[PDB]
């Protein structure tokens, strides 16, 4: 049941739970004609109680999205709620006003206001239970099972020349319930990035990933008493969450906690790429599996990390498979990478044939002068 | 004086050029002896009845925002150099 709301027409699809994710992703791609994503990051925090500090806003939005505007990605931001969601949404629109970054809003149809009017073709939605935003341009209206299964589907489908799609999760000061949402997520093999100064459950998590005895019989009670003390908790409820934490902390490779206020020198893209490579290390050591992440590095122009982490000597590279990324580095004229690829084992002797050279010459930017010269001569 | 002119009077030359440009822009096509027709025609039209032109709200607003972004980039660059 696809429809559009002409507010600025925004599309929406009503989907019940346990629906085949493949059908959803394919309907998205075809009927909305959205570009293939080179990255997807899923938000996990929305608490309107605590405002966003400076050190958070500046980097998290400006420094991250200004860089991501070069390669584009998807943002699985929760809609129909009040929080940083509308901030990020309008931020993307203001950045585009000046490869694209888009936000997809998914939310349960019950918590929305004026849902009968939408269920019964732009359904007028002027709103003074919580009302819905009119900034986000797309809606997947129903839910945690859907988000988990859709992440499992995206992290698996191969859109490549056969390359994967990287997935990442960004936890920003969430409520205790999200614990469950994260628990099974560790089984789903998707790297988590936890902001240590966020100020929700991210705080207690950042604290309790490293301990002498990671088992938290009552120190978890101590932390939950320390942070957000307005909410009292039953010991019988705790005795379960502590086991949840004891299970989650049993996979250190996936999750990574990071602090931004102490030394913000490392921008967001650096830690994102670092966590992605750290997670992809544990899975396998094949040549092809590293390609997607590697491509992302080329888009960020981060030679030092690609040299330290990828080309450390673990993955044995051959001259056969570096051709695609080599052409991608040539066309984008990043020369610090071409030298690295040549030294890593690639050869210009067998790679460059007259067909490849014609393909390179076809790729001249249409605005440039050589383009017009060759076109006029032809 | 030359050296003074190498800087300041060279700037004046440009200043003089700008003044001349505006002066000739305001002149009509007819020559000194032919002005007797253009001035008369202009006076007749006035008795009977460029730089100044500006855009609309939408169009202009984009320009203003773009300039703002440029200024921000400039300041951030100055800070980085600092
Ligand atoms: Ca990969």
């Amino acid at each position: 049941c696809k429809g559009e709301v002409n507010f600025k027409r925004s599309k929406f699809v009503k989907v019940p739970s346990n629906v085949a994710p493949s059908m959803l992703f394919e309907l998205l791609l075809t009927e909305w004609h959205l570009p293939a994503p080179n990255l997807v990051v899923s938000l996990v925090g929305e608490e309107r109680l605590f405002a966003m500090k400076s050190w958070l806003r500046d980097v998290l939005r400006k420094g991250l999205v200004k860089a991501a505007q070069s390669t584009g990605a998807w943002i699985l931001t929760s809609a129909l709620h009040v929080g940083l969601a509308r901030h990020v949404g309008q931020a993307v629109r203001d950045h585009s006003l000046a490869v694209r970054v888009v936000a997809i809003g998914m939310a349960s149809l019950d918590r929305i206001l004026h849902r009968q009017l939408l269920d019964g073709t732009p359904i007028h939605y002027p709103a003074d239970l919580c009302p819905l935003d009119s900034n986000l341009s797309h809606f997947i209206l129903v839910l945690a099972e859907l988000q988990l299964s859709l992440e499992k589907h995206i992290s698996q489908q191969r859109t490549g020349s056969s390359i994967q799609i990287p997935v990442l999760c960004l936890l920003v000061n969430g409520d205790p319930s999200t614990l469950e949402r994260m628990s099974r997520a560790v089984e789903q093999a998707a790297p988590w990035l936890i902001l240590a100064g966020s100020g929700g459950i991210a705080d207690v998590l950042a604290a309790l990933v490293g301990q002498p005895h990671l088992l938290v019989p009552q120190v978890t009670e101590k932390q939950f008493r320390e942070k957000f003390p307005s909410e009292c908790f039953s010991w019988e409820a705790i005795v379960h969450w502590t086991e949840l934490l004891q299970n989650i902390a049993a996979h250190p490779h996936l999750l990574t906690v990071y602090d931004f206020e102490q030394e913000g020198s490392e921008d967001l893209d650096t830690v994102i790429l670092k966590a992605l490579v750290k997670a992809c290390k544990s899975h396998s050591r094949d040549a092809q599996d590293y390609l997607d992440e590697l491509k992302l590095a080329v888009a960020w122009d981060r030679v030092d990390i690609a040299k330290s982490e990828i080309f450390n000597g673990d993955v044995e590279w051959k001259s056969c498979d570096l051709e695609e990324v080599m052409t991608d580095a040539l066309v984008s004229n990043k020369p610090d990478f071409v030298r690295l690829f040549v030294d890593s084992g690639a050869d210009m002797a067998e790679f460059l044939t007259y067909g490849r050279l014609q393909q390179l010459y076809h790729s001249v930017s249409p605005k440039s002068l050589l383009f017009e010269l060759l076109e006029r001569k032809h | 004086t030359f050296q003074v002119v190498q800087g300041n009077a060279d700037m004046f030359w440009k200043f003089q050029r700008y003044h001349l440009i505006v002066e000739y822009h305001g002149r009509p096509a007819l020559a000194p002896p032919f002005i007797l027709l253009s001035h008369l025609s202009l006076v007749l039209k006035q008795v009977f009845r460029h730089l100044e032109r500006d855009l609309p709200d939408p169009v202009d607003q984009k320009i203003i925002t773009w300039e703002t972004v440029q200024k921000e980039n400039f300041l951030s660059t100055m800070e980085k150099r600092r």
